[PDB]
């Protein structure tokens, strides 16, 4: 069924499953015409695909040459979505496809369960949680090659950096979420917090800063201070 | 005209002949139905006064063969046989009817519900769905399950109906699968029409018989068929243009005959207002439109 709070260790344990988050897949600039009417610009998306036991991201890049001479875009995205996520699943070994695949709006499940009909062995299921996954256009190295690509493209990232090396998968994926929450729900502020000491670096080779254990846990108070803030501002309390 | 004689009538029951019905008490001197119209497929269905669990009955065709009722003490219900000695079955009912200890079948001349409800339904095609070849009746009632409903326990009390499934490889192409699942076309016309039941006839007759099933018997996987091969055609962008009108006029006797008080179980409020509302033929079925906006205004 769907995957809710009582569940939530199941993404921790062995069975492979991913995350699909479908949010970024057909983005759009909205401005108007000469003629004072609206128009849609299309830009890049991607496909949010997370493996969150070993913090796999396989980022596929929606380039805007997919939808061009396309009716009911909308639409249309979720069933490129699933048609690349099959695709995937279809790319590699056995042992290495999806016990589960997990997608984050309902929306999705009809699109997937369609295009992996040939999988009868992965489940396909919604959740009940509220994930951020939204705000992954708000890391700047995401963003970057998704804005840069000229083709179809799929890149592959681990959004843990090397996390796993002193945390579990469970305490990284409460990270990601707790930093995604925050850029989502204040991405200045956010990124003010996570860059405001420039002898922290973000290694070449990674998403996130080098952080140390103990500037993890201050990083981490003063995201919960601002989402719980923002909270206020918005409903004033 | 044709007859269908009953030994007895030793327990109380509700006896049902196509749309029409009447109460019989227990040890009541009933000897049957006459005046059966030759031509058409009928019904002759079964609800006991002390057990209205159970509604059940048998389809058959007065030109296959000379049949009768005649209650089982053992099994516990009346029984459809057939009578090969012809002459004792002549002077059987002719007896019965001199008595007149018979009901007749109570055609109005200007009535042609039971043909408009029936007229895709051949009896030969009733046996495929309804398996049990040494007799040329079917019988069915409220609890046979479908072969469907098996995959998701007895096969030989089955209901053979045709397996309809939208989220199935049968029913997308691969590299048309959203093309597919939204417009059904290609599973109605070529997978369907084409490659299962050859013409739109066969396919409207399981259909019907789909719907009697479900209203007289409440045998649920019937509703669901019927409902299925209804959605399969109101979600193909491209249907024939007669097929469609005979549509029409198929459901809309439907609607007309079924039970207002039923109306609540025997009618899915989502396919119904998928076909008449969302999908490619919501501007396709006039007539069904208009009855089922008159009646069942609530359902929709
Ligand atoms: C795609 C669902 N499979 C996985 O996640 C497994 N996972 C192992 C760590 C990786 C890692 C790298 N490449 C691939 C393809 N898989």
């Amino acid at each position: 069924g769907a995957m809710n709070s009582s569940n939530y260790a199941e993404l921790f344990n062995n069975d492979i499953k991913l995350f699909v988050d479908d949010t970024n897949v057909y983005r759009v600039t909205v401005h108007k015409t000469f003629e004072g009417n609206v128009a849609t610009k299309a830009i890049n998306g991607c496909i949010f695909t997370l493996n969150p036991k070993t913090g796999h991201l396989f980022l596929k890049i929606i380039h805007t040459s997919v939808w061009a001479g396309q009716k009911r875009l909308s639409q249309l995205a979720k069933w490129k979505t699933a048609e690349e996520v099959s695709a995937l699943v279809r790319s590699l070994p056995k042992e290495e496809q999806p016990k589960q695949i997990i997608v984050t709006r309902k929306a999705m499940l009809d699109p997937l369960e369609v295009h992996m009909l040939d999988f009868p062995n992965i489940a396909i299921r919604p959740t009940e949680l509220r994930l951020p996954f939204s705000a992954a256009m708000s890391i700047d190295k995401l963003s970057d090659v998704v804005m840069k690509a000229t083709e179809p493209q799929m890149v592959l990232f681990n959004i843990y950096d090397d996390w796993l090396d002193r945390i579990s998968s469970y305490t990284a994926f409460s990270r990601l979420t707790l930093l995604l929450r925050a850029l989502k729900t204040n991405e200045e502020s956010a990124k003010m917090i996570l860059l405001s000491d420039p002898t922290i670096t973000i290694k070449s080779y990674h998403l996130w800063p080098s952080f140390t254990d103990e500037q993890w846990i201050t990083i981490e108070s003063q995201m919960r201070d601002l989402i719980l803030t923002e909270y206020g501002r918005k409903y004033n309390v | 005209m044709n007859t269908v004689p009953f030994t007895s009538a030793p327990i109380e029951v509700t006896i049902g002949i196509d749309q029409y019905s009447f109460n019989v008490k227990e040890n009541q001197p009933f000897h049957g139905i006459k005046d059966i119209p030759i031509g058409h497929v009928h019904v002759i269905h079964f609800q006991h006064a002390d057990n209205s669990s159970m509604r059940y009955g048998y389809w058959f065709d007065c030109r296959m063969g000379n049949f009768y009722i005649q209650y089982d003490p053992k099994d516990g219900l009346y029984k459809m046989m057939e009578e090969r000695d012809g002459a004792k079955f002549e002077n059987i009912v002719h007896n019965f009817k001199e008595r007149q200890m018979m009901v007749s079948y109570p055609k109005i001349d200007e009535d042609d519900t039971w043909y408009n409800l029936t007229e895709f339904v051949q009896m030969d095609k009733i046996r495929k769905i309804v398996r049990k070849d040494e007799n040329q009746f079917s019988y069915v009632d409220s609890s046979m399950t479908t072969v469907q409903e098996n995959e998701l326990s007895d096969p030989a009390h089955s209901l053979n109906y045709t397996v309809i499934n939208f989220k199935s490889r049968e029913a997308i192409r691969p590299g048309h699968e959203m093309e597919d699942f939204l417009d059904k076309s290609y599973y109605l016309n070529t997978v369907m029409l084409q490659g299962i039941f050859k013409n739109s006839s066969n396919y409207f007759g399981e259909l019907q018989f789909a719907f009697l099933n479900a209203m007289f018997f409440g045998n649920y996987g019937s509703s669901l068929q019927w409902h299925a091969m209804i959605e399969l055609i109101c979600s193909s962008a491209t249907v024939p243009k007669h097929m469609l009108d005979k549509l029409d006029e198929i459901l809309y006797y439907q609607i007309k005959t079924l039970p207002e008080q039923y109306s609540d179980i025997l009618l899915n409020e989502r396919v119904w207002n998928i076909c008449l509302y969302s999908s490619f033929q919501k501007n396709s079925l006039h007539n069904t439109e208009k009855i089922m906006e008159n009646k069942y205004p609530e359902l929709l």
